[PDB]
């Protein structure tokens, strides 16, 4: 489903042209190295929430 | 899944304050081991092996040429250059290893790179390949 | 043994006295700080946590960091122990689109 | 492939058929210890093994 | 006990000083490098880092690289532990059908 | 193994190997730690749904 704006929201912009968009929260992981083979890996568990 | 580090050599402590200076530890670092080293020691293993006074119980061809003679012998038909290098060409017969006179330029040679075939875990790598014609040489050295 | 109790694989009193990686051949060593010798090569004195694992508790050890054998996106100056690694993030909005769901 | 891009040298070469053929090989990096571990890359070797 | 700090199975004295590769009757053995036991054959000298499992950095060890027990699309050019090997993927448009949406 | 009974040992909150977004006053084992979380709501949108 796309976004919905209702009537008098569609107006209001249409009149100001002011709509900001704001960044609250980011989801990502950390990949960590292994000594086993070197390759860095990712935690799908792990995220920069914890950290 | 294992232990990190486990030379722990951080305890010796290196010295030797002042320009050039050199550290030498039973461990083996800095002009150690390098491979111009492993280079130079090819060099010194392959022509006049061994600068020390004195060697092992055998430089004679009273008890080691017949040996030699009879380990001389390839299943495969290969050992080209791999063997007697540098001994103006292999000799296609040289009627079967027992003339001297003018064949004494490499038997000096092929007794100091007999040395060099068996010396440390490594080279048992490179001799491992040789398997049955080179063991039955090594298999007597052992027993020594 | 040596102890090392953040158990990053680093022992506690080169953490708290200073250390250095210096590499004499190809393979990498890790040793404690000499003035002497470390300082004429430019080397840099690393000092962190005995009891950290991560002295900057970023997701990244002490040694990984001054070893090398981390992602290598990481910033060089973040290579340092004392200093962070760490994602910031934020979106920019270039354009918007409306549509009038009118039949 | 963001740790091959950030560890090897990229080459872009269209001498086959005037096609862009990209080869990255790895060399050092002397400010990672770890990455100066690698033996040396002079740049005709690298032109001799990758192309 | 010879050491391999990369864990790929190849020690770190040959990955240093080189090495290579090459069958006797059907059995590969790995040799270090001699010139006048190899040159003759024409074998590749081979050298890689003593501490990377993957001098390269891509998802295959030295070992397997070298040996042939790899994945055999991989390019015979990236076959040497300097070349990477990786896919390059770009997606082409050939056709666009647009439908209007009218009744 | 945790007096105030908290999901944080008594060890961890007097070494400090805890999540450090912890109160400072929580730091004592017979201090709790836990949090209080209530909603508010700043703004309400209506809609009619008349075509
Ligand atoms: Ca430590
Ligand atoms: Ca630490
Ligand atoms: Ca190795
Ligand atoms: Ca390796």
């Amino acid at each position: 489903t796309p976004i919905t704006m209702n009537y008098n929201q569609f107006l209001e912009l249409e009149k100001t042209k002011q709509l900001r968009l704001d960044t609250d929260q980011v989801y990502g992981n950390i990949a960590t190295y292994n000594f086993e083979n070197g390759r860095v890996r990712v935690d799908t568990g792990s995220n920069w929430s914890e950290v | 899944i294992y232990g990190k580090d486990a030379l722990l050599h951080e305890h010796y402590v290196y010295a030797k304050e002042g320009y050039c200076p050199v550290l030498v530890i039973q461990s083996s670092e800095d002009y150690v081991e390098n491979t111009e080293k492993a280079l130079n020691v090819y060099y010194e293993i392959g022509k006049i092996l061994s600068r020390d006074i004195l060697s092992k119980i055998n430089q004679p061809y009273q008890k080691f040429l017949d040996v030699l003679n009879t380990i001389k012998n390839a299943s495969d038909s290969d050992g080209q250059d791999l063997l007697f290098t540098n001994q103006l060409k292999e000799h296609p017969t040289d009627f079967s290893v027992e003339f001297l006179e003018q064949n004494s330029n490499e038997v000096q040679e092929v007794f100091a790179k007999a040395f060099a075939y068996y010396i440390e875990p490594q080279h048992r790598d490179v001799l491992q390949l040789y398997a049955p014609e080179a063991f039955n040489y090594m298999d007597k050295f052992n027993e020594q | 043994t040596v102890p090392d109790r953040d158990n990053d694989g680093i022992p506690d009193s080169l953490e708290v006295e200073g250390y250095t990686v210096d590499v004499k051949n190809k393979r990498t060593f890790l040793s404690p700080w000499i003035s002497n010798i470390h300082e004429k090569k430019g080397l840099t004195k690393y000092k962190s946590s005995p009891e950290k694992w991560s002295t900057a508790s970023d997701p990244y050890s002490d040694f990984e960091k001054v070893t090398g054998r981390i992602d290598k996106n990481v910033s060089p100056e973040a290579r340092h122990p004392l200093v962070a690694a760490y994602p910031i993030v934020h979106v920019d909005m270039e354009n918007i689109i409306l549509s009038k769901n009118e039949d | 492939l963001p740790q091959i891009q950030e560890t090897t040298a990229r080459i872009i070469f269209n001498g086959k058929d005037l096609n862009l053929v990209e080869r990255r090989i790895a060399a050092v990096n002397p400010s990672d210890p770890l990455e100066t571990t690698k033996p040396d890359m002079t740049l005709k070797e690298a032109l001799k093994i990758a192309f």
